[PDB]
């Protein structure tokens, strides 16, 4: 299955985006969808993640109160709010499908690392 | 401005205060969960004594239910009055305080802050005043 | 025997933690744990080769430098604990104050030529709860 | 045997030897298929699953 | 007879208690977590003590137990023998996966049997674990759902997360426990 | 370990009176970390530590008895060396040794050389910057000027003082040889702190003797109710330890809190 | 979580990676996995589990785990390995998931 | 059980907090007083 | 307050009464000590 990205956005230095994420020749089932922040010429760090199975998700203390990352099932797409936007916030964005199934709040299964990867959102922010 | 601004952002800063709601806390959650302790009963509650056993047997179980739960009250009396007396040597001190670095001028070292004092402020908190003590720091010192 | 505290730098600066075996040989501590000696046994706990003995026990985990910094975790003696680069958890005797030579002369005087204008806060806690129990 | 609910007023109430005073009135909690009773944080019955129609009640002490 | 890891798997209800929003502290019969599983495949007697943790992923293989992803544990506690399920429908051949199922109870049986004999019944893969008297922090969900769970006994940050009741610590130096050195041998005079 | 041995009868029985024991090992805990409180109070005044003049003698006054000794292989004072020599499980040196009964003693998180380095500060900047040292930074005055500055805060003219220097100085120095000579030929002088040492030794010493009581128990040995009688029975003996042994701890950890407090309030008074 | 900046070797050589955790990430769950990547791509999966590798992998490539450090071995390093390797794990459900920095390999 | 607002709330427990008798807007104005006569 | 209400004069405000301090008498009283500080009251202010 191919993970499918929207990109090469620009922004303003107090801007509000909203990256899409698309399950292109399958579906997102019960996968969690994670976002990546990787900077150019820099590692990566995590954003955060959403379980369209369950719609429960996780931010990276740094984007707990700066970014909402949802999903839809019904279009089998992911989506990524990053809002008040700013100079430093400029990545390449990826998303990612995680290993990990979440079929409950109480039951899940599978490892935590990302086996399909989008393009990546490329975000540019001035 | 500054003084706002870290009350503002630092915590901590009315730890002083936050430890009598701690610790007025905790003593009745651990008086509270006594009550579900044995203290060699067959049952921590009263009814089951009742309903499981005849009163010549029941009255056995129910008095070490009551001498442990004595025991409790005790304790925890006994700590809420040595804390309360801490609590007022804090008070008085406070007052004492008010008195001389609000309602006058300080000749105390360090006494209403650091520096020689100037004037002070009592401004209220949660179980509390927190004093804003003016003070003038001499500096830029020149050999002579 | 002994208690065994557990020193962290909290949790929203690293989840690492240091252990400290109060009141304790550190030879006999660290020969017990591998020699699976001691009762509350941690299942995937590992010492990993740095311990030191101070006044207060063996403490497991932390770094010894030789360094010194204003107390932060206290554990006993003179030394404390801190989370510093060498990040890592780290122990070392505590500094009691900055160093300042002050010059002795029998006809010099320092005098200032300005002033600051400070406020600082105190903060005391007047009240406690009213509670009431009935007893019965 | 068993008696009909009295709601929102101090009760003497058993229910499926839970016993004690208090008042039962309707409740929100979300227990589950298999869970009986819940609990406050410190350990003390706050709800009752009714065993006859499973609705869910929350007791009150009587003043 | 191979050998699996249980990567936080084994976790139930305790009881018929509806709590929420809340972290519950209790010691009882637990799956320890990242304990050794003993793989199977296709009817051996495997010993049933202080509590026995079973999981098949069969294809159906085990239509029946003898006491004397299809999850259970089984413990005999006070004259009952509960049982607890759960289930995960993920398609794994010889392994259990990595993976966290919380398990709802399903029977308390009051039968007077001295279980330290199990087998289960093999039709025409499973695995067996064994539970441990451990102490286990139990995150319960606003609708008295276990969701997560921390093991006291696993190490020391374990074990400040369950002494102090919290997924989150502050800074400083908590006394969590006690050490005692155990004997050697035995001297008698 | 204090109310049970190596038994798990005993503690098993002993979880059913409840935490007890986790308000007990609070309410010591948090005495003992209050007691490092009361020393950075008193002797934490000090934000920068002053070095120690090379000069003991200054404006005629002789402070060489007051601060540390240069030569001299301790880090204290002579006069500190004198009330060091009358005042008197703890992992001392090092050998660290235990008790079979639980109770244990913690360091001190200041230690006894560390103390000494905060009075030497506070001696060193009292000499060279006087009371300039309490309000912002410490300025350098010579020694005769500070002076005049106290007489004259007390009334007398600073003509006395510097028209008197010698005599001013004399006596001073021969008030300080007295209290050399009185402290170490007279006991009873540092009796409020040998009084802590007292009353400590004894809160302990009763707690440990309660281990050998009865309490109505056949025996005080857990081990020997145990070899005796079947559990049945042995557990109704090991409850009247265990009653006993709880109510002994609360008497300790009630009278030290108690205590505690009185330190607390000297401490309070002494940093004033 | 902690990675050295660099490592490096001959081709055919044995190379390796460490990555050092706490009794969260790496230690306390087994859920350390590993990912290679040459500027200008995304990053590839190359470790699954603590040992386990995903299909599409060489089997050059293998790891494990002891005590609260994970490693990376590359067995016959080759030329096309030029990449930055990041080791990530299950951090705990609150931060969910870590990572440390880029390793720099150089053939 | 603190009767706050107004919900007047028990426990089964008989543990109840009772009211202060200088409630914290009260003493906030005396607090405003001092600074005022301070300033004056 | 012995020491400084009746054997010295209080600079301290509302230590040894209300009022600026003047001097003090240690009268005796079952179980304890009652003093009579002596204060002056600044009076009959005007407007200048
Ligand atoms: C400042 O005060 C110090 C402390 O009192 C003075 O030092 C003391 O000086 C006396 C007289 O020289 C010493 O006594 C002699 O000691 C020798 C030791 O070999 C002995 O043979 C003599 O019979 C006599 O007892 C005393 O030990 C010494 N004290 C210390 C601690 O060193 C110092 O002289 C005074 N300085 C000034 C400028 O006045
Ligand atoms: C105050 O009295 C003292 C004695 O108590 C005088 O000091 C001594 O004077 C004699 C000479 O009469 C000298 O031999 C001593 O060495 C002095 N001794 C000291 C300081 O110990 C002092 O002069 C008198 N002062 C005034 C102003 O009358
Ligand atoms: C001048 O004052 C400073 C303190 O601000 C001191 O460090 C310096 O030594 C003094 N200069 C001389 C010549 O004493
Ligand atoms: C499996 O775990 C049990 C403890 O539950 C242990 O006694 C046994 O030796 C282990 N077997 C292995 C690793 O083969
Ligand atoms: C509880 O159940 C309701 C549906 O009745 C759902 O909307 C809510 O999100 C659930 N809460 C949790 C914590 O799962
Ligand atoms: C610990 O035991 C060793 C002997 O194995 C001994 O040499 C040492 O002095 C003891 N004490 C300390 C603090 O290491
Ligand atoms: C008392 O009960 C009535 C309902 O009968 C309710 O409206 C009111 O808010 C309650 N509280 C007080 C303080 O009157
Ligand atoms: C004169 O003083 C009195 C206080 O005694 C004050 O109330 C009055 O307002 C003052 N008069 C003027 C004109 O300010």
């Amino acid at each position: 299955v191919q993970l499918v990205q929207s990109g090469a956005e620009v922004k303003k230095p107090g801007s509000s985006v909203k990256v899409s994420c698309k399950a292109s020749g399958g579906t997102f089932n019960y996968h969690v969808v994670g976002w990546v922040r990787q900077a150019p010429g820099q590692g990566l760090e995590w954003v955060g993640s959403v379980s369209p199975a369950l719609g429960r998700t996780n931010y990276a203390r740094k984007f707990q109160g700066r970014v909402t990352i949802t999903a839809d099932k019904s279009s089998n797409i992911a989506y990524m709010e990053l809002t008040s936007l700013r100079f430093e916030d400029t990545a390449v964005y990826y998303c990612a499908r995680l290993l990990l199934v979440e079929y409950t709040t109480s039951s899940r299964a599978g490892g935590y690392g990302m086996d399909v990867w989008g393009q990546g959102t490329t975000v540019t922010v001035s | 401005s500054q003084i706002q601004e870290s009350l503002t952002t630092t915590s901590t800063a009315l730890g002083k205060l936050q430890d009598v709601v701690n610790q007025n806390a905790q003593a009745l959650n651990t008086l509270v969960k006594q009550l579900s302790s044995n203290f060699g009963a067959i049952s921590s509650v009263l009814n089951d004594i009742l309903s499981r056993l005849d009163p010549p047997e029941a009255e056995v179980q129910i008095d070490r239910l009551i001498t442990g739960r004595l025991q409790s009250l005790q304790t925890y009396v006994t700590q809420q009055l040595i804390r309360a007396a801490e609590i007022r040597a804090s008070a008085n001190l406070a007052a004492t305080k008010m008195s001389e670095c609000v309602l006058g001028q300080s000749k105390r070292v360090d006494f209403c802050g650091k520096g020689y004092h100037l004037m002070s402020f009592p401004q209220a908190a949660p179980h509390g005043v927190v004093f804003l003590h003016v003070t003038y720091v001499p500096s830029q010192e020149r050999n002579f | 025997f002994g208690g065994v505290s557990v020193i962290t730098p909290g949790t929203n600066a690293s989840s690492e933690v240091a252990v400290l075996y109060q009141d304790v040989n550190c030879t006999d501590v660290s020969t017990a744990i591998h020699a699976d000696q001691l009762t509350p046994a941690w299942r995937i706990y590992s010492t990993g080769n740095n311990v030191f003995q101070t006044q207060a026990g063996c403490l497991i985990g932390a770094e010894h430098v030789d360094t010194s910094y204003e107390c932060d975790i206290p554990i006993g003696a003179g030394i404390c604990a801190s989370y510093h680069t060498v990040k890592s958890i780290v122990a070392y005797t505590m500094s009691l104050g900055a160093d300042s030579s002050i010059a002795y002369s029998n006809n010099t005087i320092a005098i200032p030529t300005n002033f600051s204008i400070s406020i600082t806060t105190e903060v005391m806690p007047v009240s406690m709860a009213k509670t009431s129990v009935d007893c019965n | 045997l068993s008696t009909d609910l009295i709601k929102n007023q101090c009760v003497n109430f058993n229910f499926n030897g839970l016993t004690g005073t208090g008042v039962l009135t309707p409740s929100s909690k979300r227990f589950q298929p298999f869970q009986q009773f819940g609990r406050d944080v410190s350990d003390f019955t706050d709800s009752v699953r009714d065993p006859k129609t499973s609705e869910i009640l929350d007791i009150s002490p009587c003043a | 007879y191979t050998q699996h890891t249980s990567s936080m798997r084994g976790v139930y209800y305790p009881d018929e208690i509806f709590r929420s929003d809340t972290l519950y502290l209790t010691q009882d019969l637990f799956l320890p977590f990242y304990s050794n599983v003993t793989g199977f495949h296709t009817n051996p007697v495997i010993p049933f003590k202080d509590g026995i943790y079973f999981a098949a992923t069969e294809k159906n293989v085990v239509r029946g137990w003898v006491f004397g992803l299809r999850e259970f544990v089984f413990k005999n506690k006070d004259g009952f023998l509960y049982v607890y399920k759960g289930y995960q429908p993920i398609d794994v051949v010889r392994d259990l996966p990595s993976g966290f199922n919380t398990l709802k109870p399903i029977f308390k049986l009051p039968l007077g049997i001295n279980i330290t004999n199990f087998r289960a019944i093999l039709t025409a893969a499973y695995f067996v674990g064994y539970l441990k008297p451990t102490t286990f922090m139990l995150k319960y969900d606003e609708n008295g759902t276990i969701t997560d769970a921390v093991d006291c006994s696993q190490n020391p940050l374990a074990e400040l997360k369950c002494s102090v009741k919290s997924f989150e610590i502050d800074k400083g130096i908590y006394q969590t426990s006690n050490f005692r050195v155990v004997p050697s041998g035995d001297v008698v005079r | 370990m204090y109310i049970c041995g190596d038994s798990t009868e005993c503690a098993n029985l002993l979880l059913q009176y409840g935490s007890f024991c986790t308000q007990l090992n609070r309410a010591l805990s948090g005495i003992a970390a209050e007691q490092d409180r009361n020393t950075r109070e008193v002797f934490a005044q000090v934000k920068q530590m002053y070095k120690t003049p090379t000069l003991k003698y200054f404006g005629g006054f002789n402070f060489s008895q007051i601060l540390p000794d240069p030569l001299k292989p301790t880090k204290r004072s002579f006069i500190e060396d004198l009330l060091f020599n009358k005042v008197t499980g703890e992992c001392l040196g090092l050998i660290c040794a235990q008790k079979f009964n639980g109770l244990t003693v913690l360091p001190p998180l200041l230690t006894d050389d560390m103390i000494a380095a905060y009075t030497a500060a506070l001696v060193s900047g009292t000499a060279t910057a006087g009371w300039t040292f309490g309000a912002g930074a410490a300025l350098q005055i010579p020694f005769a000027m500070q002076m005049a500055y106290r007489f004259n805060g007390i009334g007398v003219t600073q003509n006395v003082l510097y028209e008197n220097q010698k005599q001013i100085a004399n006596q001073f120095n021969k008030a300080i040889s007295q209290i050399q000579e009185s402290l170490t030929t007279t006991s009873t002088a540092l009796g409020k702190l040998q009084d802590v040492v007292n009353q400590n030794a004894q809160a302990l010493n009763t707690l440990v003797k309660q281990l050998s009581s009865n309490f109505g128990a056949i025996s005080s040995v857990l081990n020997d109710i145990l070899s005796r009688l079947d559990p049945p029975e042995a557990e109704v003996q090991i409850d009247r330890l265990i009653t006993g042994r709880l109510q002994s701890l609360q008497t300790y950890v009630t009278q030290q809190l108690i205590r505690a407090a009185e330190i607390r309030a000297s401490a309070n008074l002494a940093a004033t | 979580l902690t990675q050295p900046p660099s490592a490096s070797g001959s081709p055919g050589q044995s190379v390796t990676i460490s990555c050092t955790g706490t009794y969260n990430d790496i230690g306390g769950y087994n859920f350390v996995s590993w990912y290679q990547q040459h500027a200008g791509k995304v990053p590839k999966l190359m470790i699954f589990e603590v040992s386990k590798r995903p299909s599409g992998v060489p089997d050059r490539f293998s790891g494990s785990k002891s005590g609260n450090t994970a490693s990376l071995t590359v067995s016959g390093l080759q030329a096309e390995d030029e990449a930055d390797y990041y080791c990530s794990s299950f951090a705990g459900s609150n931060t969910f998931v870590v990572f440390g920095g880029g390793t720099k390999l150089t053939v």
